[PDB]
């Protein structure tokens, strides 16, 4: 049958034996930039093994109670390896990416999760005319995590379930690239995700192309005598990746 | 709009049988509901909807 | 696979994930009334999209101590929609049938039924020189129910599971159209009976054509932590109907 | 019928291993036996079955 | 799929449903002795319906703390019917085998069997000096049983887990036809072992050719509710057999 799925990329392999499908974004695969589309003119860098692998993230836990997460998606790799090293050294970036999200449960435990990968997630602040900080829209591989009610803290995302952070409607949150991780049949969730933008090349620090959401619809209901940490783990691999513009250190 | 001379039916569900789950499993679970359209799906009229609600302007 | 199986039947369809087969009653599959078996001279009427569809018989619980039940069938469908309403205006009706029995379980449950469908299962009564009421053989979609001891009420069948009410021998009572519903595996079982008769077109309330029995060998067993309520639900739907001799309403 | 000179066999199930459940769930259960014959199977003399013991007549 | 495997031979079927394979020796299928290979001159009696059909040997259990067992096999079947008498009345004997042990467990159970059939296992004793009896090395079908210390008996196997007898590491002992019964997947395990030796006919009593060892790994591990007894059964079947140079009865 086609349950198990294995994706080789570079040095780094995952091999699942309960994945539901891949989901090739707006069915289009990642390549590189062509030429009718050409803006810059120096030639650019393409590591294509040092680049394209799976890099992990940070684990959260799920317990009976957890609301959601968000990662940033240019940020949150940030200073993992030769990818960090060409996203500081640079000026432009480019690259499509490939998300897997691991998290596994028994046959006696419930819940579904929902993996939405949603481009120019612009987020609304908890107070209407206040100045978010860096640190609270990502902190880079460590999680940001939602809040079931009316969230009122001072220089603070709004966090509501009910809202995805955008004043959106969240069960109309699936027009994006969605998987429905249910524990009763699968042990992960598979988006390719291709780089959708306005500008051909863009920055890798200024922009936040995308957001990487799971919010639990479905609880993690359990009996009296099964294991309570139940972990959620979360590995991308960019793809296609390629680097114009290259100048000294930092960015400011 | 909500109106009398076209109305559409009338969804219900129903326990065709119950729910048997052995022991040392929770008792209650959660179904979720999605919503789509066939192929033959049209809408006709434009017009303002009724969920924008605003008194001045936003400067 | 061929666990998955639909059956469309009009404007009612059911989707089943662990069915085990379809048995077609003595190989014949159902059909009209050629003309070489024909009798009466009128044309009959032939609904097939308001007849020939599922309807949904009463749904009865199994403890872990009952006995079995039965169910008349041209007669539990009396006042089921436009089928009851051509049953009633009127005199000769030929149909088949297509029995499906709903009936799920955990993989922690234990337990097995039996779904035979006896042709002209004339019963005995529970004394021996006295008249049954109509009442008891049949009440419509509400399921009789057998007694595993010696039954001894007035105007009452007689009610013993190791006699099946005709006093056959009940382990000898799978020469019929029968499937076992062994919890550990199924979710169904599907019956598709012809009709068979020894006249061409019967009317379809003075004759009882046959008994859907139901009779738990395997009782419902389980550990003291599961749900203890797991119904059983019955859903039939005629095939090639037709109906003669149209006259005035009512039955006397 | 019962005699000496024809003696066919003797059915005898065993345990070739034990019952393995695991927790929360019953231990004992219901294992059911089926007969029927193959295709050469044949029966030669009719008579009278021992299973019919009447009395008087059926007024 | 290949999991539903059935072995007919002669007048006793095995049918697994959750088989893993069958490893037959180093490749190559037994086989009666070609005349390439003849030593004697006499005419052999090859039985082949009474003698290769499965011999079922005594069942043992497994608790949480067993250590091993070990099976002599061409003295385990000493006593087994005309395998047993053909194997006395003879002074040479050639036969292949074929293994298969039976252990169920449900799906709340873990652990790990590891089914070696290791040739010419010839053991060490407990003490340094001492004379091994012939009623410790081999029981028959009654099984012997490792001891997971230092064992200090007199007349007695060195039982040793970490040296399986012979003194060689017990992880390394997986060289020869090995499967490992995890109890997750399994049902059985299937060892087709041809007969290897350096003389082409040999006697049946003097030499012990090869021994069947069952060392767990993952211990029987489980709840507080289930089923504690939870047995190991093994039954053999000799192969392609013949025996040469038949005398009086008896073996002195």
């Amino acid at each position: 049958s086609d349950r198990v799925r294995s994706i080789t990329l570079g040095n780094s392999t995952i091999t699942t034996q309960e994945s539901a499908n891949v989901v090739v974004g707006y069915g289009v695969w990642p390549d590189y930039l062509s030429d009718e589309e050409a803006t810059a003119e120096d030639q650019p860098t393409q590591p294509d093994v040092a680049t394209c692998r799976f890099y992990t993230l940070d684990s959260v836990s799920w317990m009976k109670e957890s609301q959601g997460w968000w990662w940033k998606f240019p940020d949150a790799l940030r200073d993992m390896g030769l990818f960090g090293q060409n996203m500081q050294y640079h000026y432009l970036g480019r690259s499509g990416y490939t998300i897997h999200v691991q998290c596994n449960a028994s046959k006696f435990h419930q819940g579904c999760l929902l993996v939405v990968c949603v481009p120019e997630a612009e987020m609304g602040a908890a107070n209407i005319n206040e100045k978010i900080n860096r640190e609270h829209l990502s902190n880079g591989e460590v999680a940001n995590t939602f809040s079931g009610t009316k969230s009122s803290n001072t220089n603070d995302v709004q966090q509501a379930v009910f809202n995805a952070g955008m004043g959106v409607a969240v069960g109309n949150l699936t027009i994006f690239p969605h998987q429905w991780i249910n524990l009763r049949t699968n042990n992960c969730a598979t988006i390719v995700m291709p780089y959708i933008n306005s500008v051909p090349m863009d920055n890798m620090f200024r922009h936040y192309n995308f957001t990487l959401m799971i919010i639990p619809f479905a609880k993690l209901d359990y009996a009296a005598g099964s294991s309570t940490y139940i972990p959620i783990t979360v590995t991308v691999a960019p793809m296609c990746a390629e680097y114009n513009g290259l100048r000294l250190a930092g960015h400011q | 709009s909500k109106d009398i001379y076209t109305d559409a039916g009338f969804i219900t569900c129903w326990y065709q049988t119950s729910i048997v789950v052995p022991a040392e499993v929770q008792n209650q679970s959660v179904i979720l509901c999605f919503v789509s359209a066939c192929n033959d799906f049209s809408v006709r009229l434009l017009r303002d909807s009724p969920f924008v609600r605003q008194t001045a302007f936003y400067q």
